[PDB]
């Protein structure tokens, strides 16, 4: 019996389930940060779950196997292109910045699922909120055309006008020299790539556009590179502050119930995210389209549906 | 040697509002993606 | 809203029409058409949004016009003759304005501009209801008092409503309107024959029904409510398409589809009593109706039109709540012109 | 009939059944059998008609038109296993399924005891050729053509349908035989004449008359080879085949009712005989050409006599597998230059000499030379028509002139002078491709010894 | 080698099994119509001392 | 996703088709003996 | 038929009219609705009166009941679309269209 | 105007391939050789072997339903009654105008 | 060739019939919106009724 009306009729209320613990944290920061651990201690302390944050592959693992596919059957595009020549003729940058933006889109309603479900809290990093600064950074370097950021504004408003903005929003500032030290330390070949404009532009926008945007309606944790080890204090400082300002303190029983309807059928969560605008970066034609869905399909468990498959192993299929 | 199929140019026909627009009705605009309209 | 909420409302809706159709008494056939109009409105609201508010306000403005001009009519028709009895209404004036009333009621032209803005404004499913249940009680209606109407103003609606209906349809590219213009095309038809064979009339009605249940059913699967992302459709459930386009073909009354069924029989009727000019221009003018089902076939699946990149993740998720009734709803809109003699049942 | 109609209908589920690489063989074996067995109708008799069941009838015109139609399907998927080969198996199961589809509406179109039955199944062949038209065509104007080709022949027959439920709330009967028996005369009125005009028109299109072809050579050319093959052989031959089992009710009207249409055949015939002089498409002028005849055909079954019947039988099926045959080298010519214009390739007698050779006969069956059934069915009709009225012979010696011409201008552009130095691409010509010209020339030249198979009922 | 072919062959039969099929239903068809059979005022004829009809 | 084969699903399913079939069959019945009793011919 | 049903159905006609007009104010166009209700009480009241039609004395009050109800459903509406623009004129309802 | 130019991610159309280049023999019906064969083998024996000359045969020998030796007999004996007895060979009359009642007129 | 099948023959049957039945369209489909303007044309065909048809 899968939750539905009748579920909520009969017994499922999700308010209950509720109790203070919940508050969906979201931990972000400049790129190579210590956003992930800070997140990870904070989900180990609080006792919630972290969920890592969302690559080109994560929608791979949430369907059928976690083992991914390959770069042409899922994302159609690569960060280390990217990283190597950020103006790339064929699009590459706002392919990512989309396929990027759609799989956070797909965490974020798997981690909103899970708590309203469980009632236990979730830990993420960048969301569909914060994630334009990307955006940003790829249009004042010059990597993306303004008709690009025109259609990822469009998809954002449409996916994100109905989704709660997390509780509460954990920045960690470090410096753009100090960040560039330690890409620098990292030794991955393709990140050394990246300019000192890129990072600082990235830097500003976070600065400027989300803080005080998520000021007015969340609370906001700007803290600093060595005083972000200690998650003692970020934990009781999580603890300390109380949300009032926010819809979630609005928000109701039924209105619970129409946002856990949203949440699972994830095809209608990404309904929005293929809308029929065609520019040049993310528009497939007929035989491509064509050719690379039928290589899918041709996959050992995607024919038919998950329990319908006779080669990977599922067994009396003409009584399912 | 491949058989024709319909490109973003001859999509874009269907993209108005309405069948070939008129000159009156040039400057009307498809309804938004979702059928929500902004509070203005 | 609240799940009980949304139950008690279909309830009350479903419990007004069956009111309409099983009362004797013109008062008692007012308030099931009242009850109807009543609890319809947040059916049109469930999403709220100015487009939605927008559509109940054109609705309700529209059905309490037809529903006033209605009881005017009785209220004649009792002056006339003091009876309550649904009969022979015993006075031409009240025939002439029931006749409007019901036709404002059903949708028929020239009262045929509220139809394509209501189901534009509501979603799917409240336009499947609009376009499928709101039907039942002004044809039964039509038909219980069908020896009474007027010939002449029922056959010229039904023509205009046809015409308007074909001529509409060619230019919209969103699906509700193209629907909605189908619906008002249906509608002619179906008024066209009350004079002659209410059979008809109620043969033709279910096979509508039919047709258009699969057809919102195949829209809601697929979540499509314009031109183009109905084309994006084929990349990932081709058998949507294939369906659809088979289904718009049933519509179109080719043969040997059940949207032959009507058409053909309602044809061979209205050539028992001496019209042979009539069926003609309502064939000729229901080739536009196939014309544009024709232009939508092209544009859903007899052509690959170009994806996005993005509905490869689409294609890892499957449809999770799945319809009932669907793929009998196909068969009955697609196969069933062999037992076409089983419309002497009555139905 | 069921004996027929039973193993068209089990194609499919076999099709549907078959593997991913046999479905071919298995297609190609049992449409052959099927038509070993309907070649058992051809034995038809002087009397009635083989009246089967109360639903179907075979006469000795429909006789020929079902052996011919049980014999194209082998030949299409022949012809349409080249162009399908990078195509998955379920649209080539699809494509299947609709020819086995088209093979069984005009089956049972040809017997149809029933008119209203008959209307059905003709309006009802018109959906699986659409289908066919407008997915598998390679070219953008292909959609524009599927819309013509289906709403000219809806033009027609939609006023059709209302005279046919007329004439049964009148006579009380649909039923050939019934309304054969009790024949009576239309009287000279409007009515009357607006009945013979939607009776007539229906059929009128499909053929189709001068005037209302122009949706045909936009329909071939557009199509797929077996779209062509079924167009030209099969589904031209309906309207014929329907004016010849309706005409028995519009007399004595017809008799001052058809110089309009008789004006524009006679003078149809040369317009597109000249039309096919100066062609920049092979696929164009095959079209016209089967114009050209049909508006032949159409003069001799507005004539009316005995032997206008017998020259439009054989005409009919002489047409069709000499117009199959010709689109067939015409698609086998384009699948190598990938171009479709007479001019580009040239001299090809020096690179595929067998090639040139059913060229030349194809050409030769066209150009209507003794003692084929194309003449036999030319002459027939000539001479009707000569009989009819001693002028119309110089129309048609005209047309049997420009006739030949283009033909053999077709022969000579193609084949002969040099070859193109920039085409490189030319392979020899494969064993299927041979082996479909020899099935579509041998029965040519096999029923030219028993002419009075397809001479009809009035033999 | 049997039983595999058959899970790959029994495809073929499918055509020719409805055939015999049609055969049997157009016998059925026959049947019906038997309203005047040896009643012709053309082939009325005495049936023969181990005849019961003229046809099938 | 990962789910058994629902045994009280596929048993409610086969003894409903049983059922039906069966009383198809002895309505069947029933009409043909009354049918015959009531025209008299068996 | 005496001139008071004559004087009552004009009246109706009127209202019917206006409310046909739309010259702007949907409130003017739910009043005019309300007069067209109001015609039809006094109307059928007059008739049930003057026949002594006793039982159908109840016709008129419960007829009232149910108009006065949807007179509050449509007061409803109309507010929302306030809400949704500030005014409530006709001219504002043109996003929908044929 | 940094715009690539290119409207859309397409494929480029591939070119033809050759069935003999990967096939000598190949009879051109299918790439894979032994289902080709054989296509080859049952197309030629039904269509050639089987259809084209069984059923030719079997049209020529069909029996002679069109009654045409019979209509032979039956003028031969009537022309030897007729030329026998001095008949006027072909009558004029259809049918005996004895069984004929045409309408009186008095005009 | 071109006179009259590629031009003429093209012009009467099929184009004027796209032409006219694209205007009808075009008239038809060409509302912007206005309730007033729809129950102005009702008032009218209610008052055009009564008189034709009585
Ligand atoms: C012949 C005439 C043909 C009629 C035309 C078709 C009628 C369609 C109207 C039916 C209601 C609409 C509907 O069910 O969705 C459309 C539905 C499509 O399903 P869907 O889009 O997934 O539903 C989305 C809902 O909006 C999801 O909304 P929800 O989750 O909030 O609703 C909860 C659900 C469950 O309700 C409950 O929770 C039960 C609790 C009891 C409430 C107590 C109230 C008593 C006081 O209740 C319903 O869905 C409505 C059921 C009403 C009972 C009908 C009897 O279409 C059909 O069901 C096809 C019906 C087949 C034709 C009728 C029967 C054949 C003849
Ligand atoms: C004269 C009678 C002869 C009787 C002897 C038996 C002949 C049987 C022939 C049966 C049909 C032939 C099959 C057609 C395709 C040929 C196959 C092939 O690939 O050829 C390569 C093959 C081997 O050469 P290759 O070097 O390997 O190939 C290199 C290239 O192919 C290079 O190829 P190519 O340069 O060598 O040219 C190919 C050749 C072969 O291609 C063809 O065009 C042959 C088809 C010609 C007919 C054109 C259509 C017009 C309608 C006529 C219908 C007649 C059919 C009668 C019944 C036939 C039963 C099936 O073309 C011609 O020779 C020119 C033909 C023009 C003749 C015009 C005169 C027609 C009327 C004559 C009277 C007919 C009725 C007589 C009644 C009164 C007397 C009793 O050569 C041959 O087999 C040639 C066969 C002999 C030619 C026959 C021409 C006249 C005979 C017509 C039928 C007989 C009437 C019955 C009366 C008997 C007394
Ligand atoms: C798409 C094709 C149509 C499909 C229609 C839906 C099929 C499922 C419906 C389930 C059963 C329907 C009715 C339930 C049976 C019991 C109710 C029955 O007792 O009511 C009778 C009512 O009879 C029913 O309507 C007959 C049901 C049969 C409907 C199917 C006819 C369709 C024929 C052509 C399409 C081919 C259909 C193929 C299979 C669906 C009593 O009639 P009565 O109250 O005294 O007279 C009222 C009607 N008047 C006013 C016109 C005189
Ligand atoms: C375009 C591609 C081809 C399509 C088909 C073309 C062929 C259609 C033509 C149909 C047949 C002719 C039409 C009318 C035939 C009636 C006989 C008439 O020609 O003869 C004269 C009739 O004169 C005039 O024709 C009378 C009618 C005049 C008005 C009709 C319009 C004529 C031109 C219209 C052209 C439009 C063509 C396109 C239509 C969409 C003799 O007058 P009369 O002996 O006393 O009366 C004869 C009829 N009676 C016996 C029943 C009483
Ligand atoms: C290539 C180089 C030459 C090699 C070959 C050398 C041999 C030469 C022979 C070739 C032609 C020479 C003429 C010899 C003809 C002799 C046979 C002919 O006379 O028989 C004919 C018989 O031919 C057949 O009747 C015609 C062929 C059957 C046509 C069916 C086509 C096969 C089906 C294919 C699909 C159908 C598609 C079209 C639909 C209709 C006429 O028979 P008929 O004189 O009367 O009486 C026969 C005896 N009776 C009295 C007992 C009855
Ligand atoms: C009384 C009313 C009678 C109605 C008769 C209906 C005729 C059936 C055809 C109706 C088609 C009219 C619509 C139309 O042609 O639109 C013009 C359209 C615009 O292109 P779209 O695809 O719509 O949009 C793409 C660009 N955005 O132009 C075209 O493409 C035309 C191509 C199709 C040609 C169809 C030819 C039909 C006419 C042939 C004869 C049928 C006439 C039937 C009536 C005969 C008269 C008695
Ligand atoms: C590719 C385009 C072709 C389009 C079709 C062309 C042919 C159209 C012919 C007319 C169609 C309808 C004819 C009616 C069907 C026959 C029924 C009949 O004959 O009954 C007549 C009815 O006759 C009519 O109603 C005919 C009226 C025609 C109405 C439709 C007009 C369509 C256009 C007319 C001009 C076209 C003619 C030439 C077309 C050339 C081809 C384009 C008698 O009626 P009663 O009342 O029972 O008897 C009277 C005594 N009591
Ligand atoms: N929207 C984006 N655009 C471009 N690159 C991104 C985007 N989001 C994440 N990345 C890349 O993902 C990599 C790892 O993510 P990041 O948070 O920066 O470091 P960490 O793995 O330690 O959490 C980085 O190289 C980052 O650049």
């Amino acid at each position: 019996l899968q939750y539905g009306p009748l579920a909520f009729v009969l017994g499922e209320r999700t308010t209950r389930k509720l109790t203070e613990t919940s508050k969906v944290i979201t931990v972000d920061g400049n790129i190579c940060s210590g956003k992930g651990r800070l997140a990870r201690e904070i989900a180990e302390k609080l006792g919630l779950r972290h969920f890592p944050e969302a690559g080109i592959h994560y929608a791979d693992s949430t369907t059928g196997d976690g083992k991914p596919l390959d770069v042409q059957l899922s994302g159609n595009c690569s960060l280390e292109k990217f990283y190597d020549d950020p103006k790339s003729n064929d699009g590459n940058s706002y392919r990512l910045q989309s396929w990027l933006y759609a799989s956070r889109l797909l965490q974020y309603a798997d981690a909103l699922e899970h708590l309203l479900s469980t009632g236990q809290g979730v830990v993420l990093e960048r969301s569909i909120y914060s994630d334009f600064v990307f955006l940003e950074a790829m249009y004042r370097q010059g990597f993306i055309r303004k008709q690009c950021v025109e259609h990822y504004n469009e998809v954002k408003k449409v996916t994100a006008c109905e989704y709660l903005p997390p509780h509460v929003v954990v920045y960690v500032d470090v410096p753009v020299p100090e960040i560039q030290s330690r890409i620098q330390k990292k030794g991955n070949p393709h990140e050394m790539k990246i300019t000192a404009a890129y990072l600082q532009d990235i830097e500003n926008a976070y600065k400027k556009t989300f803080l005080p945007e998520m000021s007015e309606k969340c609370e906001v944790l700007q803290y600093s590179a060595r005083e972000a080890e200690d998650a003692e204090k970020v934990v009781e400082d999580i603890e300390y502050l109380k949300c009032d300002k926010g819809p979630w303190p609005d928000q109701d029983d039924r209105t619970f119930h129409r946002l856990r309807m949203l949440v699972q059928n994830k095809l209608e969560v990404l309904n929005y995210t293929t809308i029929p605008v065609y520019l040049p970066e993310i528009t497939i034609g007929a035989h491509q389209s064509d050719r690379v869905f039928q290589k899918f399909t041709e996959l050992p468990g995607r024919k038919y549906s998950p329990g319908y498959n006779e080669d990977v192993g599922d067994k009396w299929i003409w009584l399912k | 040697a491949r058989q024709w199929q319909p490109d973003v140019e001859w999509a874009e026909q269907f993209g108005g509002a309405v069948m070939y627009p008129t000159k009156e009705t040039a400057h009307w605009k498809p309804p938004p993606w979702n059928d929500v309209d902004p509070p203005k | 809203m609240n799940p009980i909420i949304y139950t008690t409302l279909i309830m009350t809706v479903m419990s007004g029409t069956m009111l309409v159709m099983i009362s004797s008494h013109w008062l008692l056939i007012w308030i099931g058409f009242e009850m109807n109009l009543l609890a319809m409105i947040p059916v049109l609201m469930k999403n709220f949004n100015p487009r939605a508010t927008e559509a109940a306000t054109k609705y309700f403005l529209t059905q309490a016009t037809a529903s006033m001009m209605l009881m005017m009519a009785i209220i004649i028709n009792l002056l006339y003759s003091g009876q309550w009895t649904i009969t022979k209404m015993f006075n031409p004036v009240a025939m002439t304005m029931m006749t409007m009333a019901l036709a404002m009621k059903l949708g028929l032209s020239p009262f045929h501009f509220w139809v394509p803005e209501v189901t534009q404004g509501i979603s799917l499913q409240a336009g499947l209801l609009l376009l499928t249940w709101q039907k039942l009680a002004p044809l039964s209606v039509l038909c219980q008092i069908s020896q009474s109407i007027n010939p002449n103003l029922m056959l010229t609606m039904a023509m205009l409503s046809i015409l308007i209906g074909g001529w509409g349809g060619l230019n919209q590219t969103q699906l509700r309107k193209i629907m909605a213009y189908s619906s008002i095309a249906h509608m002619g038809w179906m008024t066209a024959v009350l004079p002659y064979n209410t059979t008809m009339t109620i043969l033709n009605l279910l096979i509508y029904i039919t047709m258009t249940l699969a057809m919102f059913m195949l829209l809601i699967h697929s979540s499509a409510t314009t031109t183009l992302s109905l084309s994006h459709t084929w990349n990932k459930m081709p058998v949507i398409t294939s369906l659809m386009m088979v289904t718009l073909l049933s519509m179109g009354g080719l043969p040997p589809l059940s949207g032959f069924m009507p058409k053909w029989m309602i044809i061979q009727e209205m050539t028992k009593n001496e019209s042979i000019i009539m069926p003609t221009l309502m064939a000729m003018t229901a080739l536009l109706n196939l014309y544009f089902y024709m232009r939508l076939a092209y544009s859903s699946s007899l052509t690959m039109f170009p994806s996005t990149n993005n509905m490869k993740m689409k294609w890892q998720f499957e449809h999770t709540k799945q319809m009932k009734l669907l793929p009998t709803m196909i068969v009955l809109s697609t196969l069933v012109l062999p037992m076409t003699p089983a419309l002497s049942s009555l139905n | 009939m069921l004996k027929i109609i039973i193993p068209t209908t089990m194609l499919l589920p076999m099709t549907w059944m078959s593997k991913h690489n046999m479905i071919w063989i298995n297609a190609t074996v049992h449409s052959l059998l099927i038509s070993l067995i309907s070649l058992s109708l051809l034995n038809q008799l002087g009397e009635n008609s083989l009246n089967f069941s109360l639903t179907f009838f075979s006469d000795s015109l429909s006789a020929p038109l079902l052996v011919l139609t049980t014999w194209l399907l082998p030949l299409m998927l022949m012809a349409s296993q080249s162009h399908l080969s990078k195509e998955t198996t379920t649209r080539k199961k699809l494509y299947i399924t609709m020819l086995i589809l088209l093979q069984l509406f005009l089956i049972m179109t040809f017997t149809a005891t029933e008119l209203i039955l008959f209307y059905i199944l003709f309006e009802a062949t018109l959906v699986p050729t659409l289908i066919i038209i407008t997915r598998w065509g390679n070219q953008t104007e292909r959609l524009n053509a599927g819309l013509y080709f289906l709403f000219y022949t809806l033009a027609g027959s939609l006023p059709l349908l209302v005279a046919l439920v007329y004439i049964q709330n009148t006579t009380g009967s649909l039923n050939f035989l019934i309304i054969h028996y009790w024949s009576h005369p239309l009287s000279n009125s409007w009515s009357n004449i607006f009945m013979w005009l939607a009776c007539i028109m229906a059929f009128m299109v499909k053929m189709p008359l001068y005037g209302l072809h122009l949706w045909l050579p936009k329909a071939h050319v557009e199509a797929p080879i077996a779209g062509s093959m079924v167009l030209a052989a099969v589904l031209l031959k309906l309207g014929g085949y329907g004016m010849m089992r309706i005409t028995t009710i519009l007399n004595p009207l017809t008799n001052y009712m058809a110089y309009p249409f008789l004006m524009l055949s006679m003078w149809g015939m040369i317009m597109t005989s000249s039309i096919c002089l100066r062609q920049t498409d092979l696929k164009s002028l095959i079209a016209y050409s089967s114009v050209s005849h049909m508006a032949l055909v159409i003069v001799a079954i507005m004539i009316q006599t005995p032997w206008s019947f017998m020259g439009a039988t054989a005409l009919m099926i002489a047409h069709g597998l000499t117009s199959s045959m010709l689109f067939c080298l015409a698609n086998t010519n384009y699948e190598r230059v990938h171009s479709r214009t007479m001019i580009l390739a040239r001299g090809l007698q020096t690179l595929l000499p067998l090639m040139a050779t059913w060229w030349l006969v194809a050409s030769l069956t066209n150009l209507a030379l003794p003692p084929s059934i194309n003449l036999i069915g030319e002459l027939f009709i000539i001479t009707a028509s000569f009989s009819w009225s001693n002028i119309t012979i110089i129309l048609m010696g005209m047309n049997m002139m420009i006739t030949a011409l283009y033909s053999l201008y077709m022969l000579i552009t193609t084949q002969r002078g040099k070859y193109t130095h920039h085409i490189n691409n030319i392979k020899p010509s494969f064993t299927r491709e041979n082996a479909l010209m020899a099935l579509h020339i041998l029965p040519l030249l096999l029923l030219t010894l028993n002419p009075k198979m397809i001479l009809g009922p009035l033999y | 080698n049997v039983l595999q072919i058959v899970r790959d062959h029994w495809v073929h039969i499918l055509v020719p099994v409805g055939f015999v099929f049609g055969c049997y239903l157009d016998r059925r068809s026959d049947e019906k119509l038997t309203a005047f059979r040896n009643k012709s005022l053309l082939f009325k004829r005495e049936l023969r001392p181990n005849e019961e009809v003229t046809w099938k | 996703p990962h789910g058994s084969p629902d045994w009280l699903k596929v048993g409610l399913t086969l003894g409903t088709s049983v059922f039906l079939w069966i009383y198809l069959i002895k309505q069947h019945k029933e009409d043909v003996l009354e049918y015959k009793r009531r025209n008299g011919l068996e | 038929m005496p001139l008071v049903y004559m004087n009552i159905i004009m009246a109706f006609a009127i209202a019917l009219a206006g409310l046909l007009m739309y010259r702007s104010h949907l409130m003017s166009s739910l009043l005019c609705l309300e007069g067209m209700m109001l015609s039809l009480f006094i109307m059928s009241t007059l008739i049930i009166l003057n026949t002594h039609f006793t039982l159908a004395n109840m016709m008129p009050i419960i007829l009232l009941v149910f108009a006065a109800c949807e007179a509050a459903l449509g007061l409803s509406l109309l507010v929302m679309v306030s809400n949704t623009y500030g005014t409530d004129y006709v001219q504002n309802l043109n996003l929908l269209q044929c | 105007p940094p715009e690539p130019t290119i409207r859309l991610q397409e494929d480029p159309d591939p070119e033809d391939e050759n069935l003999y280049e990967k096939n000598p023999d190949s009879h051109g019906y299918d790439k894979d050789p032994i289902v080709d064969l054989w296509n080859m083998r049952v197309v030629f024996f039904f269509g050639f072997s089987i259809v084209l000359v069984l059923g030719s045969t079997f049209v020529a020998y069909l029996p002679d339903y069109r009654m045409q030796e019979w209509a032979r007999r039956e003028a031969e004996r009537l022309v030897k009654y007729r030329e026998a007895n001095g008949l006027p060979l072909m009558e004029s009359n259809c049918f005996d105008p004895n069984k004929i009642q045409l309408p009186e007129d008095e005009d | 060739s071109s006179l009259l099948d590629l031009i003429w023959l093209e012009t009467i049957l099929p184009k004027t019939t796209s032409f006219i039945q694209m205007k009808m369209s075009i008239m038809v489909s060409n509302q912007k919106g206005l309730i007033k303007l729809y129950f102005l044309s009702f008032l009218i065909t209610i008052m055009i009724s009564m008189t034709l048809f009585n």
